[PDB]
């Protein structure tokens, strides 16, 4: 499943 | 409140006696925090994003205070590069996107 | 519109005359689309992913229409699980989080 954090 | 997106939408949350800074993340299905002992049983899970997957522990029915709002639900714990509040708890506090 | 979070906040975008579904992602600094060909110069870029940095192509000043709202800005292209609209373009279309 998708936790699309992105720094 | 209304939170604009010029900056990361970071907030301090509370679980029991513990404060964490966490990102309100509409792109995350789930809530994931690092460095958290939590009470009760947990099961291993793997969650994905840009770059691939990490292994986390899934704890259910955990209280999380978010801007004076009381959420209760699943909290994943593992080596996330950012503490994250996902849709599972954002829905409970009545959070929407508006434009 | 107002988009609630019981389901993934997926919307239709138009970019280069193509329609695509994309996720409105407040947890993303930048906009990252799945592999596709885009206009003109691009800079090789690295973005911090899970487990380390991922290679993307950076395209600047690209028009993107999001639910009929116009933005012109940086679009990254690379191995993402989903087309992601990040804060760089959410701010342009006036998107806020509200609760």
């Amino acid at each position: 499943r998708q936790v699309n954090f992105l720094g | 409140p209304q939170i604009t997106l010029w900056k990361r939408p970071l907030v301090t949350i509370r679980i029991g006696g513990q404060l964490k800074e966490a990102l309100l993340n509409t792109g995350a299905d789930d809530t994931v925090l690092e460095e958290m002992n939590l009470p009760g049983k947990w099961k291993p899970k793997m969650i994905g994003g840009i770059g691939g997957f990490i292994k986390v522990r899934q704890y259910d029915q955990i209280p999380v205070e978010i801007c004076g709002h009381k959420a209760i639900g699943t909290v994943l714990v593992g080596p996330t590069p950012a503490n994250i509040i996902g849709r599972n708890l954002l829905t409970q506090i009545g959070c929407t996107l508006n434009f």
